[PDB]
């Protein structure tokens, strides 16, 4: 239950590339699905948020135009489009969800996935 | 745009050992995150001092503004791993440490 | 914007049940757009209305009205027992920027979920 | 049930700024409770007033957010404009806790929908 898959990213300083987080054994529906970056040593930081049709534009710095996010609800699958990429971007990411509706104040649980 | 240093060390014996720390501006919106390198990380404590389900009971936690502490009294063996901590107050967030 | 099916999620005291509400067009007279959720009876369904007014200051009004469905003996027609009226009004000025309006909207959204508000509304007891 | 320091989380178009508000006592004339932010100037402070009536209970919430600009030639700033917000809840004597909580959370969730955010941010109807 809450089985989570991951997309395939195998391209570095090049290409557009995309990643897919798909939920299973769990209603996609309304839960706010998160994202995160690992990086090999030291640095590891939060990235954008998706909770519903709107509230889309919660982007960290260096992500404002570098990344775009969308959610397909007919297939319970996430999507992520990468416009530019530099030495900053590694190839290991995770996706997580939220308790309930937004503006309540609990975050970042259950992760699972690879890049 | 804040910071959150941990600045702790490791240990070998498991009877009762050191607790963690953090320091930034006040108000307690944080968590702790037992990260195993092989697996994915997982939640430990919600709202500073309230532990969630599927966790051994004796992982104590307490703190206030600018002071955070997770006490691991009555420690169990083979559960060292590595822990981090975040704050959710502003937008940029930190989610870092050691 | 263009009216679409708004799917409210994990709402309620326990936050499990959900509703979906679809539009009902716009009232030509006073422009109050309306949406509702299907409940097999036109008068027993839950409805929401939204309307922004054209000026000197901008006024936005949102109404929420839902009935309680009851069916007692003596008749086969379900009857309306009691309603739940609610309304939210904003009165922004003409030179206000988008930042202030977004701040007010998000502040309202967050405050309504605070422990003080839930204690005051669910148990209907004033703060002391 | 009592009023104390409640801290709203991230707030804004991108949820950047945050506000903390503390009690301002309860007015004995009409029972309205006031909550205010520490803005170093009493004239300009984000204010929230909450009251619960008694009999058909009525819940009243008013939000006042003033913004000010410094005058031309005057050292002390004067209030420029302010944003108002009014919320009224009406219930009967036989209303249950489940219904009230459902309506509360429904109103909380509507403000996050695309329709409401577009209507409030850009002042454009459908």
């Amino acid at each position: 239950v809450q089985l989570v898959e991951s997309g395939g990213g195998l391209v570095k300083p090049g290409g557009s590339l995309k990643l897919s987080c798909a939920a299973s054994g769990f209603t996609f529906s309304d839960y706010g699905m998160y994202w995160v970056r690992q990086a090999p040593e030291k640095g590891l930081e939060w990235v954008a948020y998706i909770g519903s049709g709107s509230g889309v534009i919660y982007y960290a710095d260096t992500v404002k135009g570098r990344f775009t996010i969308s959610r397909d609800n007919g297939k319970n699958t996430l999507f992520l489009q990468m416009t530019s990429l530099r030495s900053e971007d590694t190839a290991i990411y995770y996706c997580a969800r939220k308790r309930g509706y937004e503006y309540d104040g609990q975050y970042f649980f259950e992760y699972w996935g690879q890049g | 745009m804040t910071q959150s240093p941990a600045s702790l060390s490791a240990s070998v014996g498991e009877t009762v050992t050191i607790t963690c720390r953090a320091s930034e501006n006040i108000y307690n919106y944080l968590a702790w995150y037992q990260r195993k390198q092989g697996k994915s990380p997982q939640l430990l404590v919600f709202n500073a001092k309230t532990l969630a389900d599927g966790v051994p009971s004796r992982f104590s936690g307490s703190g206030s503004g600018t002071q955070y502490s997770l006490k691991i009294i009555s420690l169990q063996p083979e559960d060292f791993g590595t822990y981090y901590c975040q704050h959710f107050w502003r937008t940029p967030w930190t989610f870092g440490g050691g | 914007a263009k009216l679409e099916t708004v799917t409210l999620g994990n709402i309620g005291k326990d936050g499990k049940q959900t509703l979906v509400l679809n539009p009902r067009g716009v009232n030509p007279t006073n422009g109050v757009a309306s949406l509702s959720q299907a409940g097999a009876v036109p008068a027993l369904e839950k409805r929401v209305t939204v309307s922004v007014s054209q000026p000197k200051n901008y006024k936005v009004q949102v109404k929420i009205q839902n009935p309680t469905a009851c069916t007692a003996n003596g008749s086969c027609d379900p009857s309306v027992t009691r309603q739940a009226y609610a309304d939210v009004t904003f009165s922004f000025t003409q030179y206000s920027t988008d930042e202030e309006r977004a701040f007010v909207r998000t502040e309202l959204a967050a405050l309504l979920a605070s422990p003080l508000l839930i204690d005051a509304i669910d148990q209907l007891n004033p703060a002391y």
